[PDB]
C-alpha cells in the first residue's frame, strides 16, 4: 500500500488578542485505505502549561499566550505506515 | 382539485464503460470521510424529480397563488420515436447512420431491488426549458465500505439478471404508476406565532411567578409573587404548544465584512457522526433562516442553495448562487442560527444562585409542532423513505413527499453490437464493438391533487407576481442567443392560514 | 411463510413460601437506588420467553439465513401428565409417595391484572436442551416504595382472589392464544449506510459553501465560496435524512491494559434518573457496538451479555461471559460510544470566530431512520409495553416484540394440604402441612410468520454457519457428562437488503 | 420446490471456414495417442452446458444451502434480435453495414443424427457474467481413424442434408425440450462414514 | 463452473451411466442448436462458368440468445440439532468483493463453488 498523506487547512494561522482559540483541521489527511490515528504535537512554542498532544483529527487550542508555535500533525495507516506536516500559528498581543 | 402536467423532452444516451461493469472507490487516496466503494454501470437512467421538470414557471405560480396544499397522485411515462445510430470515424471523419435493427433495453425497478439513487438531488432530469435537449446519466451507486476498501455484505447488482424491454426503432414503452396517500405538502404561511395564540383583551386565570424577592428596609428579602399574565407580560403566559425541534448551525452573512477571516466552512460546520466518519448536515431539520429584519443571514448548510444559469461547479462567489431562505416557517419552527431556549442547570438555595444553560439540540417534546422545509420550482419533488425499522416524520429534510414506494428508477441502455469477428473461434471476451447512440422522445405526464385556497380575511394576501417594470430581459424567458434561465428560486408559501 | 415450533419438557413446582404471601423490602439496609417493596408469593410462573425455548439452534439457523423478517402469530400452551408427591422423613429417611387426591391449581392471568414480570430478562425458561428438567420459578412482584417503606397506592394482589382451574393427576391444561399485529423483525443488515445513498457518478445540482476565507496579498480575506458536491467531496452532500438518536455510553476494551485503573462501573455508567433515584440504562437506545476495525471494543452498559455454561452470578472475569455486539447496525445507527455529531454554540463575526460542540445525547428529529437491537437465539422475545399515555415506538430495549397484550402470565400452585389437626377446635391458623411437591410435562407451541429473503444480489451473502474443522466437542451439543452448552450468542442479521 | 433460471445473452457468429467442410486430421504427425480423422464444419453451436450459464453465484449459494437434491425438468431456448452485418475494406479501412435481406440458418438436431460434442467440456458456454459478449464456437467432430488415415466406417456428415430454419433480422427462433426422468443430484454430505 | 449434462453413448450396454466429469447422463439430453450465415456470392462473372463459386460477401451476425431451465427441487428437512455447514462470504474487508467485476470491468469467479453443504446420514 501507500503510505497517507497528512494535510492541515491552516498553515499560517495568524490570531492575536483578545483572541485566545485557534484552530487546525487535519481531517483532510488522505490515503489510499483509511487512516486510524491521529497525533498532534507542538514542536516548539511560548513555554506554557496548557498543552493538547491530542488524538484527534480536528485541533482545538485554547488559553492561547502570544508567540510563535508550531504543530507538527501525523497520521497513522491500517498497516502502520505514517506521515508528518507541520502547521504555523501565531499569536500577537493587543494592539 | 386536480391539476395536470405533462413534459415532453429529447434525449441523447451514449453507451457508457464501453459496456462494461467497474468497481469503482476512492482507492486513490481520500480522507475517511470520503471514502467510498461501489460499481458504475453502463447504464441509464430517467430522473424528472425536480419540480419545473413538469411546471412551467406560470403554471407554478397559478399553483401557488390559489392552493393551500398539493401532492401528486399518479404518472404516466414514455419513451417514444426511438433511434439508435452507429457512429464510424475514418480518415479524421465523422459519419453517422442510421440502424433499424438495433435495440435499446429498458428495465423498470418496480420492484426496488437496485439502489435507489434518485433522491439524492442528482444533475441529470428533463431540463426545465422543453426545447432543450439533454444527455441521460449513468447509473452508479454505492455499497459497504470500510476506507477503500469493501466487506462481505457489500452487494453487487448485475442489471441484466432482471427481465428487461427491448426496443427497437418504432417501438414505444409505456408505464403507469400511482403514488399512495402522502400528506400535502403545506404551500402558506401561517398569519399568527405559536407564542401569540392569546386573546389580548382577557387576563389568564392561571398564575405564574412574577418574582423572587422584595425590599425589607434597605436590601431585598426572599419572597415569592404571583400575577396573572395579559397582554403586558405576555411572553410569560401558560401556553399549549411548543416550537419544533432544532440542530443548531453557525450563522453566515451575505456581506462579506460581517465574517471571520478564517477557514470554517468545515471545522464550524453542523455534523453528523457515524460509523466513524463525518457528514455535514445539510440541510438539516427545518429551522428558519433567520429572525425578522436580518435577511443578510442564514444557516452555514441550513438552507438549499441553487446555482444561477451557467455558474460553475466549485468554489463559485456568491452573486453566482441562489441562496432561498425560509423564513415563513419562523412561527413555529425556531431559528436555524440560535438556541433552542434556555433549560436550568442547578438547584438554587439561600447561598446558590440560579443558573441556567442554552440548548442548542433539541430533540422532539410531546406538544412540539412545526412546520416542514418549503419545496421550490427548481428542488426536489419526491425521495425514498429507507427501508428501516423505525423513521419518524418520514419528509424528506431537503423537502418535498417521502415515499415509502417512489416512482421506480426506469434504467436503460444501448444493446452492444459486436464489430467483425475473427474466423478462428476465440473463447475471450469480446471487445471490440460498433460505436452507437441512441436518442429519442420522453414524456412524463404527472397528476396533482389540490386544496384550493379559501381564505376569509379581509385584507388583500400576498401572492408570487412578476416585476411590472421594465427589463432588458424577461424572467424566466431565453435570452438574445437561446439560453434559458431560472433567475430566483421560486418558493410555495405567499398564501396565508392560522395557527 | 409459516413455521412452527414445539418445545415440551419436564418441571418439577415445590411449595413456595410454605403457602404464605410474605411482605419483602430492601429494610435491612440498601442504598437509595436499591431500595424496594413487594411481595413474594406462593405461587410459580411458567416462562417460555427466549428464543431457545423454542427453536433448536438448527431451526434458528434455518431461520436467520433464509428470512428478511418474522414475528409470532399465535401459541398453544399445555400442562399434563401431572402429578403430585407427597415427602415424609421419619428417622432421617427420604419417602416420597403419589397422591391422586391432591391438585394443583393454575391461575391463567388474561386480563393483566397483575404485575407482569415476565419481561425482565429473568432466569427460569423451559431449558434450551429438551431433556433437561426445570423448577418452576417463584412468582413475586414489587409496588410503590419510598425508601424501604411501602406509600398508600402500593398494591397488594393475592392470587387466590381470581378464579383459578384445579388439576389432578390426569387432568390437563390447555391454554390458545393470539399475537397482535407487530412489526416484522429485521433479521437483515443493510448493504448501503445513510450517509451513502448518492449516485457517485454524478455531481449534485445543490450548493454548499466550500470556503470561507481566501488569499489576499500575503494574508487572507473573508470570501464566501460554494460548490456542488460530486465524489471527491462526498461527506458535503445535501442528503435527506439522519442517524438514530443516541444516549452516549462510555467505551471499555476486551484488552484489560486498554482500560483504565479505577472503578468507574458506576461512576462512569449511563443513567437515567427516576424519583430520586439512579439505574443503569442497560442495554438503553439501539446502537452499533463500535466502529470499523475496533471489535475489542464494546459499550460499558450498551449490549446485551450472556454467561457461558456454568458460569457463576458475581465479579466473573471476560472470559466467563458472552459479549454481543451490534456492528450490523452502524449503517443508521450512531456508534454507542461517540457523540451524535457536532452542533454550532455562537454566532461569528469579524472578532469572533465559529465554535461547535459535540452532542452526547440526541433525542428523535424529523427525517431520522433507524434500525431497532437484534434479537439473539439466547435472548428475550417479548415485553409487555407499559400502560402508559405515551410510549414512542414501543420496541424492548432489551430487544424483540412490544405487545400491548403479551402472553398472559401462567402461575401454578400446589393446594396446601394440612396435617393432622387437634381434636379440640382451634381458631388460630393452620400451620402445619402435608410437605409436597408437583411435578409433570408443559408443551409450547408458536406458530410463526415469515417474510422469506428474495435477494436479487449477485454476489454470494453472508450466512451463519457450523466451523468446517475438527474439534474435541460438536457446538450446540451435550458434553462428555451430559452438560449442554451455547458456545456462542447468535444474532439474526446474516441476509442483506440495500437501504 | 421448483427453481426457474433464466439467461440471456449477445452473441456474435462469424463466417466458418469461408463457408466450406474441411477434412481435419493429425497427418501433420502426432503419437499414436494424439492421432485422429475429422471434419470442420462452416456451422457454429450454441453451448449452455455449464451451471454458471443459469445460476447466479447467489443462485447458486440458495440452492446449496437449502436443498438435498435437484434435477433439470424443462428448458426453452430461444434466438432473437438478429442481424447480419457485412463487412467491406477499401484502402486499407473497415465498413460495416446492415443487411436486412440476408439470413441466418438454424439447424436443431432432436433426432441425434449428428456426432454429439456437448458432454466433452469445450469453452464457448455463454459468459457466466450477463454482460459478456460472445463469439459462438465452430462446430467440428471425430470419426474411426487408423494412424492419421480414414478407414471405411468412418462418416461424412454435411449438415445442408438436413432441414434448417432461415432467420433473416426480424424472425425469431424458439425451441422447447423436456427432460427425461434423471436421479436427482446429491447436494449433501454423509454425517455418517 | 461445472458441467451439466452429457449424453449417455449409444451401446448396448453401460453400467450406473453418471458422466466421470460429473452430472446428469441423458438418453436423450438437449439437441446441438447449430447455427451459420447463409454465404452470399459477390460479384459473379457475366460469362457462365461452372466451376464452384469462390468469392463471397464478408460477413457476420449477431443477436440475443435466452436459455431458460426449470429445475426441481428436494427441500433440505434436516431434524439434527447443532447448526449445519453453509455456503458463506468471506465476511472480512477486502479490496474486491467475490464473484464481481474488478477496477477494469473483468469478471472472475475466485474458486470452484461445489453443491455439498447440507449433511444426510447414512
Ligand atoms: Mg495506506
Amino acid at each position: 500500500n501507500r503510505p497517507p498523506i497528512a494535510i492541515v487547512s491552516p498553515q499560517f494561522q495568524e490570531i492575536s488578542l483578545p483572541t485566545t482559540s485557534t484552530v487546525i483541521d487535519g481531517s483532510q489527511s488522505t490515503d489510499d485505505d483509511k487512516i486510524v490515528q491521529y497525533h498532534w504535537e507542538e514542536l516548539k512554542g511560548p513555554l506554557r502549561e496548557e498543552k493538547i498532544s491530542e488524538d484527534t483529527a480536528i485541533l482545538k487550542l485554547s488559553k492561547l499566550v502570544p508567540g510563535n508555535y508550531t504543530f507538527s500533525l501525523t497520521v497513522v495507516d491500517s498497516d502502520g505506515a505514517t506521515n508528518s506536516t507541520t502547521a504555523n500559528l501565531t499569536v500577537n498581543k493587543a494592539v | 382539485d386536480r391539476v395536470i402536467t405533462t413534459s415532453t423532452r429529447t434525449w441523447a444516451l451514449p453507451t457508457y464503460n464501453n459496456h462494461l461493469y467497474k468497481q469503482i472507490s476512492s482507492q486513490s487516496g481520500a480522507s475517511n470521510d470520503n471514502h467510498y466503494f461501489g460499481y458504475s454501470t453502463p447504464w441509464g437512467y430517467f430522473d424528472f424529480n425536480r419540480f419545473h421538470c413538469h411546471f412551467s414557471p406560470r403554471d407554478w405560480q397559478r399553483l401557488i397563488n390559489n392552493n393551500w396544499g398539493f401532492r401528486p397522485k399518479r404518472l404516466n411515462f414514455k419513451l417514444f420515436n426511438i433511434q439508435v445510430k452507429e457512429v464510424t470515424q475514418n480518415d479524421g471523419t465523422t459519419t453517422i447512420a442510421n440502424n433499424l435493427t438495433s435495440t435499446v433495453q429498458v428495465f423498470t425497478d418496480s420492484e426496488y431491488q437496485l439502489p435507489y439513487v434518485l433522491g439524492s438531488a442528482h444533475q441529470g432530469c428533463l431540463p426545465p426549458f422543453p426545447a432543450d435537449v439533454f444527455m441521460v446519466p449513468q447509473y452508479g451507486y454505492l455499497t459497504l465500505n470500510n476506507g477503500s476498501q469493501a466487506v462481505c455484505r457489500s452487494s453487487f447488482y448485475c442489471l441484466e439478471y432482471f427481465p428487461s424491454q427491448m426496443l427497437r426503432t418504432g417501438n414505444n414503452f409505456t408505464f403507469s404508476y400511482t403514488f399512495e396517500d402522502v400528506p400535502f405538502h403545506s404551500s402558506y404561511a401561517h398569519s399568527q406565532s405559536l407564542d401569540r395564540l392569546m386573546n389580548p383583551l382577557i387576563d389568564q386565570y392561571l398564575y405564574y411567578l412574577s418574582r423572587t424577592n422584595t425590599p425589607s428596609g434597605t436590601t431585598t428579602q426572599s419572597r415569592l409573587q404571583f400575577s396573572q399574565a395579559g397582554a403586558s407580560d405576555i411572553r410569560d403566559q401558560s401556553r399549549n404548544w411548543l416550537p419544533g425541534p432544532c440542530y443548531r448551525q453557525q450563522r453566515v452573512s451575505k456581506t462579506s465584512a460581517d465574517n471571520n477571516n478564517s477557514e470554517y466552512s468545515w471545522t464550524g460546520a453542523t455534523k453528523y457522526h457515524l460509523n466513524g466518519r463525518d457528514s455535514l448536515v445539510n440541510p438539516g431539520p427545518a429551522m428558519a433562516s433567520h429572525k425578522d429584519d436580518e435577511e443578510k443571514f442564514f444557516p452555514q448548510s441550513g438552507v438549499l442553495i441553487f446555482g444561477k444559469q451557467g455558474s460553475e461547479k466549485t468554489n463559485v462567489d456568491i452573486e453566482k448562487v441562489m441562496i432561498t431562505d425560509e423564513e415563513e416557517i419562523r412561527t413555529t419552527n425556531p431559528v436555524a442560527t440560535e438556541q433552542y431556549g434556555s433549560v436550568s442547570t442547578n438547584l438554587q438555595r439561600g447561598n446558590r444562585q440560579a443558573a441556567t444553560a442554552d440548548v442548542n439540540t433539541q430533540g422532539v417534546l410531546p406538544g412540539m409542532v412545526w412546520q416542514d422545509r418549503d419545496v421550490y420550482l427548481q428542488g426536489p419533488i419526491w425521495a425514498k423513505i429507507p427501508h428501516t425499522d423505525g423513521h419518524f416524520h418520514p419528509s424528506p429534510l431537503m423537502g418535498g413527499f417521502g415515499l415509502k414506494h417512489p416512482p421506480p428508477q426506469i434504467l436503460i441502455k444501448n444493446t452492444p453490437v459486436p464489430a467483425n469477428p475473427s474466423t478462428t473461434f476465440s473463447a475471450a471476451k469480446f471487445a471490440s464493438f460498433i460505436t452507437q447512440y441512441s436518442t429519442g422522445q420522453v414524456s412524463v405526464e404527472i397528476e396533482w391533487e389540490l386544496q384550493k385556497e379559501n381564505s376569509k380575511r379581509w385584507n388583500p394576501e400576498i401572492q408570487y407576481t412578476s416585476n411590472y417594470n421594465k427589463s432588458v430581459n424577461v424572467d424566466f424567458t431565453v435570452d438574445t442567443n437561446g439560453v434559458y434561465s431560472e433567475p430566483r428560486p421560486i418558493g410555495t408559501r405567499y398564501l396565508t392560514r392560522n395557527l
